[PDB]
């Protein structure tokens, strides 16, 4: 194949001795090469490439991709800014940690020193706030390894 | 070598290929040859809004005065409008007035917003004499930045009140061209708008 | 300590094709529909050829586990589009699915067992 | 201070830590190595949004499937999209998709995908479709081509974009050629997309429900 | 295609310039370049091959 | 005291060896050391000034 | 790079690539960390067929004495036996006697062959008194080398004779460990044993 078509060629530049006209060898057959050429190129090219793509967790194998495809010039990013609201970013990152509010009232002279007081529950009690990460990122995943800080405050009047 | 839809890299397009062979005209060899001074932004962006002509209207029913504040579509636009999709830019406003034998005078500005009372002096002036010419600029701003809808439209406002009254009746026109559009533009050149649906 | 890597392996003719699949959670609970679409992954096309691999990476606190019937994970395999077939085709097509361990892993002291004995 | 919440009090005691404390991050030991993710990097992955519905009542301009607005990761019951999006109010992100159409072998139809970017969806009017093709759109021969890849960044208007009111961009997968059936095979292709996001923006917080 | 992958990425990185986290660019997407890659490779690669004992 | 504020930081460094994010340690915790600091500082700094014109 | 039945190359395997991504688990990033001392061997071999354990067994009727040579099938094995498929190695024997109060011995070797008359204690002897301790190493020899069968089992033969006698019972117990096995180990893993067709 691959010789052929420059056998073509050779042929045409066979007639070509003939400024006539110029020629290149009628009908602009100083071509019939073809575009490198009849083979393959890309289309059926398979495996013609494969994918497999990745992202977080998740694998995706795919075995007859087509094209990217993006619009104009795109420089996606990545504020902006101009700005949107100056708070960056957060969490979760950096969101999902932060004070937190988790106590309550009661007092006076029925308690004896020895007589507990107000027992604050174990890591389940971020989960079962209603308000941050101990929510929703914790509604999904099973698994939770951190440290702790804790600021606790007790007002009396003087 | 003959493409494939579906297929690599991108919306680009290409040489398309020199073919034919030649052959003479046949299939290339299509060397582009300026033929204008060259200005050559006729098929450049710009100079096209550069010029203008745009809506004929607003006309003037005498009593009393006030506004009716009207809403400049900025399109329309509707003669040359056949081009677009995008949106943005800083207007080049033209105005024009026909009314008693230069008796009068009129006082315009825009805008921004919503409603106001008021004394409309604040936010500009623009004494324009009877029978005069059409001339203004304004720049941009607040305006939230953001750009603008792009078919809203067309974000905005004029302001138009015709001072005292002459007794008889009173006409404007109002023309636009925006000039040195940042416009990009930006997304091109998406809203097809092939409408054509005429 | 170490994973558990699988393998499914479809057989089919050339004709033929479809994608599917693969859910496995590391834990694991009781089924637990689509949440399958919550966790791990794993596209799957057939195709030109076969076969396929997921793995797992070692999951769990401790650092040894237990290798008696305490603890392990799910696995569904999910059809998402078909799997068609022409006029002359086979009209049937199925899988295989063998595991195996390695190769970070290693075993720690011995233990009697049995299972009597075989 | 912490995050969004500064706490000043007036009357302190003493930091008052047990033993040496040398805390961490891991471990390792390890314990279960996925690390870490998120959210940071667990909110963005591919996921799953589509469904089924095929043959030859739909001519070649006839609608097929819509995917909704950025809201349709918030409403979907999975992923960020809910979690911490259901907190924060305001989002700004990236958008990447696999689209996966798999036929059996021997039929051709062509699929289009293209992505709007809100453009008053107004009435589309009639004669536009050509039109609807100069979009960062997609064009899937399914002779061969199994799938396809796109990569949206987003434009619009404002410069952020309220969570699940306000939104963006609608993919829609038209059909093009409506789909030859050999007689005889499978009447049903379907559909599927799976979308992923990058490098995630939320800001502006708010109360729970709201 | 060979392009076209390493467009995949090339827009990775595009929102990489965010450290978050780290990132790769969710999820993992740092190789929609695929393995060299959806092409072809060695099954029907035939003549992918045709031997001749 | 002094010292003490200075431990809460050395602490947020604690668990600042992770980049995430960045960190500063949940939440902006980068200043538990507080105003130099909860002491006094001018109000009752009295004597806290005593004038004498 | 997803592998293909049937196709290249051998039996190897592989890095299985180093996929996913991260993420931050998710797929790789696996690094071992040896977390005993490290003898480490407790994955390798040697080590693991240096410990011992195994039959419990060859109880022993009184009258009258000789033998019987009983056949050591190496496996059994039955406790640790879940390890296995190849042929080899250069055993370690540990001989227990239960008997008379400090009154007895017992003579012990092997072995090869098949049969003989005879007078035991040519081929070997090993003395062990009453209540005493297990101790032998054996290395090899014809024993015809090209190693053996693997599943005779086990080819082979012990020695037992308990001399004179006390007028009361007499029990005694075998255990078995070969260690610094050669095994390599040769054809592995064939024989798959998955019995468990227990």
């Amino acid at each position: 194949l691959s010789n052929v078509e420059t056998e073509a060629n050779n042929i045409i530049s066979g007639n070509e001795v003939g400024g006539e006209i110029i020629t290149k060898v009628a009908d602009d057959a100083s071509n019939l090469l073809g575009p490198n050429s009849f083979a393959t190129t890309a289309q059926p090219e398979n495996k013609d490439v494969v994918q497999a793509t990745t992202t977080v967790n998740t694998t995706n194998l795919t075995q007859h991709p087509s094209a990217p495809t993006i619009p104009f010039t795109p420089d996606f990013r990545n504020v902006d800014n101009f700005h949107s609201m100056a708070y960056d970013i957060t969490t979760g990152d950096k969101n999902p940690s932060k004070l937190i509010r988790l106590d309550t009232a009661s007092w006076q002279t029925s308690y004896s020193r020895q007589y507990k007081i107000t027992t604050v529950e174990l890591p389940k009690s971020f989960w079962d706030d209603t308000r941050k990460p101990a929510y929703g990122q914790a509604k999904y995943f099973a698994a939770v390894r951190c440290g702790f800080h804790f600021q606790v405050q007790v007002n009396v009047n003087q | 070598q003959s493409i494939s839809p579906n297929e690599l890299g991108l919306t680009s397009a290409q040489d398309d290929g020199p073919l034919g062979n030649e052959k003479p005209n046949y299939f290339l060899n299509f060397r582009t040859m300026n033929v204008d001074i060259f200005t050559v932004s006729h098929t450049k962006v710009d100079n096209i809004f550069g010029r203008a002509w745009y809506v004929a209207s607003h006309d003037f029913n005498n009593g009393d005065t006030w506004r009716q504040k009207l809403t400049f579509p900025k399109e329309g636009h509707g003669m040359l409008s056949q081009f677009f999709a995008y949106f943005t830019g800083e207007i080049n406003i033209h105005i024009l007035y026909m009314a008693e034998q230069g008796f009068l005078r009129v006082a315009h500005t825009y805008d921004t917003e919503d409603n106001r009372k008021t004394f409309l002096s604040s936010n500009g002036v623009i004494t324009i004499p009877a029978g005069e010419q059409m001339t203004l600029s304004v720049p941009f701003y607040s305006n939230k930045p953001l750009r603008t809808v792009r078919h809203d439209s067309a974000l905005g406002f004029l302001m138009c009140r015709p001072m005292m009254h002459g007794t008889t009746r009173t006409t404007a026109e109002v023309y636009i061209s925006l000039r040195c559009p940042n416009f990009f533009f930006p997304v091109p050149a998406p809203k097809p708008t092939g409408s054509r649906a005429a | 300590r170490g994973s558990l890597i699988i393998r499914l392996s479809i057989y089919a003719s050339t004709f033929n094709r479809g994608r599917l699949r693969m859910g496995f959670f590391p834990n694991c609970t009781h089924d637990t529909q689509l949440e399958l679409d919550n966790a791990i992954y794993t596209i799957c096309d057939i195709g030109s050829d076969n076969s396929f691999e997921l793995t797992i990476p070692y999951s769990f606190s401790t650092w040894m586990r237990k290798t008696h019937g305490h603890q392990l994970g799910l696995f569904q395999v999910e059809v998402l589009n078909r799997l068609t077939y022409n006029s002359s085709s086979p009209n049937k097509v199925h899988c295989i699915v063998q595991g195996r361990l390695g190769d970070d892993a290693k075993f720690f002291c011995p233990t009697g067992s049995l299972v009597s004995f075989q | 201070t912490t995050v969004n919440t500064t706490n000043l009090t007036q009357h302190p005691s003493a930091p008052t830590i047990p033993f040496t404390p040398d805390f961490r991050n891991v471990d390792n030991f390890h314990s279960m190595a996925y690390d870490i993710t998120t959210g940071d990097k667990n909110p963005s992955k591919l996921i799953r949004l589509d469904t089924a519905s095929w043959q030859t009542s739909y001519s070649r301009q006839y609608k097929i499937t819509t995917v909704e607005l950025p809201k349709s990761f918030w409403d979907d019951t999975r992923k960020p999209a809910y979690g911490q999006a259901k907190y924060f109010a305001a989002v700004r992100c990236g958008f990447h998709f696999q689209v996966q159409v798999n036929v059996n072998q021997g039929t051709a139809g062509s699929a289009l995908v293209v992505y709007e970017p809100k453009p008053v969806i107004d009435s589309r009017q009639y004669l536009e479709f050509g039109s609807l093709t100069n979009l960062p759109h997609v064009l899937m021969n399914l002779a061969e081509t199994t799938q396809a890849d796109l990569c949206i960044p987003y434009v619009a208007d404002t410069n952020y974009v309220k969570t699940d009111s306000s939104d963006l961009g609608q993919l829609r997968v038209y059909v093009w050629t409506p789909l030859s059936v050999p007689t005889g095979a499978s009447n049903e292709v379907d559909v599927t997309v799976m979308g992923s996001l990058l490098q995630l923006d939320f800001q502006n917080p708010r109360p729970y429900g709201e």
